[PDB]
């Protein structure tokens, strides 16, 4: 308390100075979008307003006499208008083709730099641009299906040069069906963490669609901009939203989102090569999903979670209480026994509700005592409410 | 106004009355009810008596009673109620009065708060004494003697810790700390002293350190030692340990540190103390490490690059930088310890120079493997690859001391050599290998090379900063000398050559931290022609403050900094930019104070002002990837002026050095992709990649070890030389000089948590790993980590990460879980 006063007027000292070195420096608007004045260069950005001409998108449409020195470019300027234009001198006439996307200035429409092609905003942002945090030492009990996952979605990326040597062409699907909980996302999560390449998450309820064709463009699109990289990942979490099998019901019964898993179909394999995408998808209801989808080609690795068994239940529990304050002598075995057909999600509810009994009675260190009332409460009390015994009849 | 105020509103008539009367019969049954009534109130916090506020004007009726006569009873209880009174105004040498000449009982029987404002104003009044009033502070000795007590009855200890700061007698201190409290005050204190200055600094370092060694605390009064670079001290407390496992832990701490003793053959266990304090098993340690993490494998330079997902001299030069940064210290390479020679010839001119070198990389602390396979090119013809691998092997041998010295048997025989490329990876060597070892041989052979007609300005140069490692921090006389001797030889043409920058360096470097012994050195120096003489001004001041934390200095620089020159003239402000992160890395607060000013550096300085910016960065956040630095520097990367974008690119590199960083290496593939076409910076960017990948992950550059506390001289030293020589990276770097890049080497240190037996045997034992939580200030037990995972002890600490022991099976031998860590069974567990 001797020193509260001198705390205070120093305090006070400081929140005056960071206020008038706010006042000479900048840190203000932050409404208007306009960053910290230390990166204005303004003699640049007048430089630039002056010397860089703006440019209007547009497409090239037809080249006519395009093996003479005169070719001829009809572009299609967007909702503005359509024109006949020539290329500007600093452009090769190879640079220009029927169909992209270019843009062109506003005087005489010349075409002035090719331009990328045209991307939904929503499929952009469907690429993972931050890595999930779960590594594969965080999936236990999956030892074969983590192999057989990375042999077709990581080491063909990793290490090409093994596969090129003997002509072999590695699997570019692979589809991860189980019950719920059991840990499909969990390995995408992981796959997406170790892998290198573009990774794009699809959910298949984003790709349900308002209108009439917008699902297959969104897919059309997908497929577009994941080719566009050298390696690609597409992660479609469950695909059974789209990727129902086709019917006819008299009505029009999902004739749309039909057509959306038809696209999806065609891009994976069809007339074109698809490219070096390979695509990973997980549900929880394989039984539903078209056959034509379930084809290899399109999903040639078929790796099922089913539940883990003793030694993989026990390498859940160890995964879970790893960090956990539990006592010496927890038997994480005879635990691992006492849930036989158990998803890994219960036993890391086991692992939590266990720490919280401790919690509740004050106790820093969970016993043995804990994780069987734990048992007992997710395994047993909860069990009216579990996903697994409906859904194994679908895996 | 209530009944009992209003009783104790008569208290202020009535009991004065009992005082008004003539007999002293009524005097002593109202001056004690008065004190009793005073602690009446006194026994809760927020209650006050009111109506005694109003008494305060009363003293006049009872001036007389406490002044005019006897002060056996009267005066006693009577001035004790102007003390409590004196509590509620300024109190200005009033409150310590009263209770000063008034009843002198036990302090805290008036209350906690009345004696934190009686201590707070006994400290204020110890200001304001001077030395005549010696014969004052009689009765203020006593009343510090009783309150420290007290205030570590209640856990107030902090508190106490002020008071004895303020008077400087923190003295006594050590005499009345108990055991359930002396944690927390050398806690307190070793937190204090990174922002109170010289001659307190010592002072209570000194105090914290009597502290522990008074409570047998050996592991961290050795620490507090070291901060305080006392060798004479760091022998007593070594050799006063009679237990041989805590003196096997505080070689350790020696051995990282960089600090080796020379003990006698009567002391037992000599053999195996020397052994680990000369870290000849941190290879094997390292080793076993990378075998247990399942990271022996090579990598590839193409591995990091990852050109599969991308949608030259200087590229084959930046490809073996690469290869040797990324497999350092584990022994095995896919590139260069295969054959090697078709690699090693597909670079040119000075990149066999480095190349050759790059491959004492991979054999870092593996002295006996490393020149098993240096001796192989050691025989080639070819000039750049045998002083390549002569470089290589100090290379080797830098971090570990052998008894037998091999680097001096390899190198002697070429620092006078007619060519200048023998010479110059000669003299780099044996500054690597002996870094930090002020060894009057290597020096002696080293010092006449500087003198040499023969031995140009890059070869001066490169011996001014070797004999500035081999004596960092040490303020050799000799190399003092003969560098200024070499500096004032120098002709003022001669002296524009940025070579002779590192003249002064090694200069700085010998006095690294150690202060105010600059002045005769800065008085030499001001005989020196100029520019050249303000470059060498500021960088010995700098290395001289290096590390303190010296607002003044720093206020020094900002001036020199302020007036900005329409590059020859302005050398020196790159040096002082550097020089404000040298001297705010101490602490982490002047650290973070320190990024907004190289922000405005950056914002309003002029390109040799801003050029220097991100070396600052660099090494104010080396090893330390937090994302407000990296930011910044990628804002920088591509810009206008080549230079900037050079240092920016580098000290990303630098910044996420051995961190593994997945961001940062998205961020340098995206460089490399944008600077494709531009060789210098896709050559710097390679360098960013290969630093960011050090060691597998597994090392780091950070000069700072034991929690943050202890300075390493040789890793500051190496990272100078290769800042400083990056103030000039177009001729230095990016020219015939990038060799100086290994300078990295002497701050290359494992990120290590290894646990081992009283019998040095690894131990895997389950930690929490975690960042670093404050623990001071609140009382009880604090956890001092969040966000901790648990792992086996076989793990690597990032920066500013703490362990904590899981369990209490095993107790540490030394607080800090850094490093090698020995572990002892505890007692108490399975009692
Ligand atoms: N094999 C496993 N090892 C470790 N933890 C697991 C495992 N399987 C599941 N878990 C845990 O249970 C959680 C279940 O979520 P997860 O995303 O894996 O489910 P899912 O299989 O995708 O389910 P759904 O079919 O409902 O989408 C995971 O987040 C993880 O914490
Ligand atoms: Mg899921």
């Amino acid at each position: 308390s001797t020193y509260s006063r001198q705390i205070k007027q120093v305090e006070d000292d400081i929140q005056q100075l960071l206020k008038k070195i706010n006042e000479l420096t900048g840190i203000k608007e932050s409404d208007t979008g306009l960053a910290p004045p230390a990166l204005w260069d303004l003699a640049a950005d007048k430089q630039t307003l002056q010397s860089e001409q703006p440019l209007q998108v547009a497409r090239c449409t037809k080249i006519i006499n395009a093996d003479s020195e005169d070719p001829k470019y009809i572009i299609n300027v967007k909702q503005f208008a359509k024109f006949v234009v020539d290329l500007s001198d600093q452009v090769a006439p190879t640079d220009i083709e029927e169909g992209m996307r270019v843009g062109v200035d506003r005087n005489k429409y010349q075409i002035h730099i090719p331009l990328p092609p045209k991307i939904d905003p929503t499929v952009t942002m469907m690429q993972v641009e931050e890595k999930p945090d779960v590594t594969y030492s965080d999936v236990g009990g999956c030892k074969e299906q983590i192999e057989k996952l990375r042999e077709v979605v990581e080491t063909p990326l990793l290490h090409p040069e093994r596969f090129v040597n003997l002509g072999i062409e590695p699997p570019k699907g692979v589809l991860l069906f189980g019950p719920p909980g059991t840990g499909k996302t969990l390995c995408a999560r992981a796959v997406a963490n170790r892998t290198d390449a573009c990774f794009i998450r699809v959910i298949g309820s984003e790709l349900v669609q308002k209108y009439v064709g917008e699902g297959a463009r969104m897919v059309r699109e997908l497929f577009e901009m994941a080719r566009t990289k050298k390696a690609c990942l597409i992660f479609f979490d469950e695909i059974d939203a789209i990727g129902g099998a086709r019917f006819d019901d008299g009505a029009g019964g999902d004739n749309e989102v039909q057509r959306t898993m038809l696209e999806l179909i065609n891009q994976l394999d069809g007339f074109d090569p698809r490219g070096n995408i390979k695509v990973l998808m997980a549900t929880n209801r394989p039984d539903t999903l078209d056959p034509a989808l379930m084809r290899p080609g399109r999903l040639d690795r078929k790796i099922e979670f089913s539940l883990p068994d003793l030694e993989g239940r026990t390498h859940i529990f160890k995964i879970h209480a790893r960090s956990m304050s539990v006592e010496r002598d927890i038997r994480f075995e005879l635990l691992a026994r006492l849930c036989p057909n158990s998803t890994g999600a219960e036993i890391r509810s086991v692992c939590t509700e266990a720490g919280m009994f401790a919690i509740r009675a004050r106790r820093k260190i969970a016993t043995e005592k804990d994780f069987l009332e734990a048992v007992n409460k997710v395994i047993k009390s909860y069990a009216k409410f579990s996903a697994t015994p409906r859904y194994m009849t679908y895996n | 106004l209530s009944e009992e105020d209003k009783q104790l509103q008569d208290e202020l008539e009535m009991l004065v009355e009992r005082l008004g009367e003539k007999d002293t019969s009524l005097y002593r049954p109202a001056l004690e009810e008065l004190r009793r009534q005073i602690r009446s109130s006194t026994t809760s916090m927020t209650s006050v008596p009111k109506p005694l506020k109003f008494l305060r004007p009363h003293y006049g009726k009872l001036k007389e009673i406490y002044e005019n006569m006897a002060p056996g009873e009267n005066k006693r209880f009577a001035a004790d109620i102007i003390s409590v009174l004196a509590m509620t105004m300024s109190g200005e040498r009033e409150c310590l009065k009263y209770r000063l000449v008034g009843s002198q009982e036990e302090l805290a029987s008036w209350g906690h708060e009345y004696v934190r404002h009686l201590a707070g104003e006994v400290a204020k009044e110890w200001q304001e004494l001077d030395d005549a009033e010696k014969v004052q502070r009689e009765p203020l000795l006593t009343l510090v003697k009783e309150i420290v007590p007290y205030n570590m009855a209640h856990n107030a200890e902090h508190e106490a810790c002020d008071l004895l700061m303020e008077i400087e007698q923190v003295d006594m201190l050590e005499k009345d700390i108990d055991e359930n409290a002396y944690a927390k005050v050398c806690l307190y204190l070793t937190s204090c002293v990174n922002y109170v200055p010289e001659p307190e600094n010592s002072a209570l370092l000194r105090c914290a350190l009597g502290v522990f060694r008074k409570f047998s605390r050996f592991p961290e009064a050795l620490r507090l030692a070291l901060m305080l670079n006392d060798m004479e001290l760091v022998e007593d407390i070594f050799t006063s340990c009679k237990d041989v496992v805590v003196q096997k832990q505080m070689a350790f701490m020696l051995g990282r540190h960089g600090v080796f003793l020379e003990l006698s053959e009567d002391v037992e266990e000599y053999e195996d103390l020397t052994e680990i304090m000369s870290n000849v098993q941190l290879n094997s340690n390292f080793l076993a490490l990378a075998r247990e993490l399942d990271i022996m494998e090579p990598k590839v330079p193409d591995d990091i690059y990852k050109t599969h997902l991308e949608n030259s001299a200087r590229m084959n030069l930046a490809s073996s930088f690469v290869n040797g940064f990324v497999n350092a210290a584990f022994g095995q390479d896919k590139l260069l310890t295969d054959d090697g020679n078709k690699w090693l010839y597909k670079n040119k001119d000075h990149g066999m120079l480095s190349a050759a070198a790059s491959l004492g990389m991979i054999l870092l602390w593996d002295v006996d493997g490393g020149l098993t396979q240096i001796d192989k090119y050691l025989y080639s013809s070819e000039d750049y690859i045998k002083s390549g691998a002569l470089l290589a092997c100090g290379i080797v041998n830098s971090g570990v001391r052998n008894e037998c010295d091999p680097a001096l048997a390899l190198l002697s025989d070429y620092v006078l050599h007619n060519s200048n490329t023998m010479r110059l990876g000669s003299i780099f060597g044996l500054g690597l290998a002996y870094a930090g070892s002020n060894r009057e041989d290597v020096l002696t052979l080293l010092l006449p090379v500087m003198g040499d007609s023969k031995s140009s300005m890059e070869v001066a140069g490169v011996t001014a900063l070797a004999c500035g490692m081999i004596a960092v921090g040490s303020c050799n006389g000799d190399v003092t000398s003969t560098i200024l001797q070499t500096i004032m030889e120098k002709s003022e043409t001669e002296l524009k050559d940025t070579y002779a920058r590192w003249l002064p360096l090694g200069l700085g470097l010998n006095h690294l931290g150690k202060g105010e012994a600059i002045e005769a050195i800065l008085a030499a120096l001001e005989v020196v022609s100029e520019p050249f003489r303000s470059f060498a001004n500021t960088l010995v001041d700098v290395c001289a403050y290096a590390g303190s934390g010296n607002v003044l200095k720093v206020q020094q620089l900002l001036h020199i900094c302020s007036e900005h020159f329409d590059a020859d003239m302005g050398a020196h402000q790159g040096v002082a930019v550097l020089g404000i992160a040298l001297i705010a890395m101490g602490e982490e607060i002047g650290a973070e104070m320190a990024l907004r000013t190289f922000g405005h550096l950056l914002r309003y300085g002029e390109p040799t002002l801003r050029r220097a910016v991100p070396l600052a960065l660099a090494l104010i956040s080396v090893s330390n990837p937090r994302l407000n630095i990296l930011d910044t520097l990628s804002k920088f990367s591509h810009d206008a002026d080549p230079e900037v974008s050079y240092n920016s690119i580098f000290a990303m590199g630098m910044v996420g050095s051995g961190t593994n960083n997945a961001r940062l290496a998205a961020m340098l593939r995206q460089l490399a992709q944008y600077h494709a076409k531009d060789p210098n910076n896709l050559f710097m960017v390679r360098l960013a990649q290969g630093l960011t990948h050090l060691g597998k992950g597994t090392l780091t550059l950070c000069p700072y070890h034991s929690d943050r506390q202890l300075m390493s001289q040789v890793a500051v030293a190496g990272l100078l030389t290769v800042l400083v020589s990056f103030l000039d990276v177009r001729n230095i770097i990016l020219g015939k000089s990038h060799y100086v890049l290994y300078g990295l080497v002497a701050a290359m240190q494992p990120r290590m948590l290894v646990t081992f037996d009283e019998e040095l045997r690894p131990l895997p034992v389950s930690v929490r790993v975690g960042q670093a939580v404050d623990v001071v200030g609140q009382a009880g037990k604090p956890k001092t980590i969040t966000g901790f995972q648990t792992h086996t002890t076989p793990v690597l600490l990032a920066h500013g990460e703490r362990a904590e022991l899981a369990t209490e099976e095993f107790l540490p031998v030394t607080p800090i879980l850094e490093g090698f860590v020995i572990l002892r069974k505890n007692p108490n567990y399975d009692l």
